């Protein structure tokens, strides 16, 4: 029913 | 993790008490919901990112504002004979997921 | 004044339907992709050696990697599940009309998805000399226009067809036109 | 192959003007507008069949971001290089004297991201009906931008679609007319 | 987006073996996990599940099984202690998806000597 969203990772610091 | 409170909380009636959530684990996202005996825990409001804030199922006579990454406190109009009950307090971040929820130990309203 | 871009693009690639589905973090800085995770490779790997410390970090989380693992079923074919409907299934048939310019254009126009067969005929006969097109172009809103022109000075009493194939009309398309 | 889906988004300094989009197969499923925080459908219809959670773009963007500030600092600052626009102009359709139709201005292989596009009929700024997309993604990380003017063919009008760019010397126009 | 968990109160004996029962609604990949609280406190994680590997351990030597077949995730310890007398709460990622959590009404569990 929804569309799914890809989180990017944070770079680590 | 999560530090809420007080733990009990105990108000007269037509009084517009205010639940505090602090959070040092960094999390981007932080929740709120309500434990009615018997039944599951039930989403009042959560907010995603800073300044930001979404209704969840029972949201009425609630407030949320989320001025800080850290802190996420949630009053309680005199909106609904809901009141009396359990409150939780939840966060979690997103880098790859999605995190897994982590739990404030929550704080009792009475009248 | 002096610009700077971060970009992320999340691909998704299906092949025979959703039998075959292949998964791409990828992160650029100004037009240069530093790491990116392949769900065909399993961990963060770098593509410029700036990007080897990240993709270094990343692995080391062993959680992050089950995670991104699963997008290709969580992520791809949920997606594809969810919008087939409208998508894949989508089939807009052609508008076509054919006019010499002022030698003869045959005008395809308004149609999805991007696959289109057109040909052109001389009584009945398959020109294959005079064929110059204009390639499939995208108007950008779901639709898709081309034209085909056809390199000919005619004679009174031809008939000139244009033929049309799409797949969202099984019988082709045609029209006609005489000198 | 046979599909591709792709979510692409971005964060541009100092500009600080972020996108988040779904790519299939070359058309826009939908964007996020940043700023009203809501899912965009490239075709109103699509509400229909599915919904998607705006903050969610926001929450990305946001990393974007703390992304962006790292990466430009690990490497000594150093600017994108401009790519300039090219342009072109089309009508969605054959064109007929009197039948309403619509024009394209077609910005394409470009970055960054920013344009500041005009419509021009006859030499004067149009503004009537004018719809424009976000910008799109392409397979070498360039960019597409459409934009639209409907109009009524004339034999009295001429039409020009003014992109400017940083890639660009002086503004480029591309003259239509009947 | 949906669970549902059947049994509302499971006793049984310390020492013996635990199986808390899950239902989830209908989803392909969804994000499962089990939360146990003790009264008057938050929840702990127990353990989760996203993908792949069918069965995952937890704390305080927990387990679970997804049977995508079954629209099963059951929570389970093969030897009971005492004091994991608390209620238990199912868990379900929804619905593409966050973040937001649902939970199931939770069943509570008590053990005897």
């Amino acid at each position: 029913q929804h569309i799914r969203c890809n989180i990017p990772k944070r770079i680590s610091a | 993790g999560i530090t809420q409170s007080p733990k009990y909380l105990f108000r007269k009636e037509g009084q517009n008490v205010t639940l505090s959530c602090e959070q040092n684990l960094n999390h981007d996202a932080m929740y709120w919901y309500r434990q009615d005996p018997g039944q599951g825990l039930r989403l009042i409001y959560y907010s995603q990112i800073v300044n930001d804030f979404q209704k969840g199922d029972i949201a009425e006579g609630y407030s949320v504002s989320r001025e800080k990454k850290e802190s996420f406190p949630l009053t309680v109009t005199s909106a609904q004979k809901n009141p009396t009950a359990f409150y939780l307090c939840a966060s979690s971040l997103r880098d790859g997921y999605t995190g897994e929820l982590f739990f404030g130990e929550g704080s009792r309203l009475t009248v | 004044r002096p610009r700077f871009l971060e970009l992320l693009k999340s691909e998704c690639h299906f092949f025979n339907g959703t039998e075959r589905v292949r998964f791409l973090e990828r992160y650029f800085h100004n037009q240069e992709e530093f790491v990116r995770f392949d769900s065909d490779v399993g961990e963060y790997r770098a593509v410029t050696e700036l990007g080897r410390p990240v993709a270094e970090s990343w692995n080391s989380q062993k959680d992050l990697l089950e995670q991104k693992r699963g997008q290709v079923d969580n992520y791809c074919r949920h997606n594809y599940g969810v919008v087939e409907s409208f998508t894949v299934q989508r089939r807009v048939h052609p508008q076509v009309t054919v006019y010499p310019a002022k030698l003869l254009v045959c005008s395809v126009s308004g149609f999805y998805p991007g696959s289109i067969e057109v040909r052109w005929f001389r009584n009945g006969q398959e020109e294959k000399t005079g064929v110059v097109s204009t390639g499939l172009i995208h108007n950008g809103d779901w639709t898709f226009q081309t034209l085909v022109m056809l390199e000919t000075v005619p004679r009174s009493g031809e008939v000139y067809t244009c033929q049309v194939e799409h797949p969202s009309v099984t019988s082709p398309l045609t029209v006609e036109w005489r000198a | 192959e046979e599909h591709v889906i792709i979510q692409a988004e971005f964060y541009l300094n100092p500009d600080q003007s972020g996108e988040f989009m779904f790519d299939f197969d070359g058309d826009e499923i939908f964007h996020v507008d940043m700023a009203k925080k809501e899912t965009v459908w490239r075709l109103e219809e699509f509400g229909r069949f599915a919904s998607f959670e705006a903050q969610g773009a926001l929450a990305n963007i946001a990393v974007d971001k703390a992304n962006l500030e790292i990466m430009t600092k690990r490497s000594n600052y150093t600017p994108i290089t401009n790519v300039p626009p090219e342009v072109t102009v089309l009508t969605n359709s054959p064109v007929e004297l009197r039948e309403p139709n619509v024009l394209i201005c077609f910005i394409d292989k470009f970055t960054p991201p920013v344009v500041n596009v005009t419509w021009l009929r006859n030499g004067k700024p149009v503004t009537t009906g004018v719809s424009e997309t976000v910008f799109l993604p392409r397979e070498d990380h360039l960019f597409r931008k459409f934009h639209y003017l409907p109009f009524l063919p004339s034999t009295e009008d001429v039409y020009d679609c003014r992109v400017e760019h940083w890639g660009l010397d002086e503004p480029l126009l591309k003259h239509w007319e009947f | 987006q949906s669970v549902t968990q059947p049994d509302i109160h499971i006793t049984v004996s310390e020492g013996a073996s635990l199986e808390l029962r899950c239902n989830y609604s209908y989803g392909a990949t969804p994000y499962l996990f089990w939360y146990v609280q003790s009264p008057g406190q938050g929840l702990q994680l127990l353990l989760k599940y996203f993908s792949g590997d069918t069965l995952v351990q937890g704390i305080k030597g927990f387990e679970a099984e997804f049977k995508r077949s079954q629209s099963s995730f059951n929570l389970r310890k093969p030897s009971v202690h005492w004091s994991d007398a608390a209620e238990y709460f199912c868990a379900v990622g929804a619905s593409g998806n966050t973040g937001k959590l649902i939970f199931g009404q939770g069943t509570t569990l008590q053990v005897k000597p």
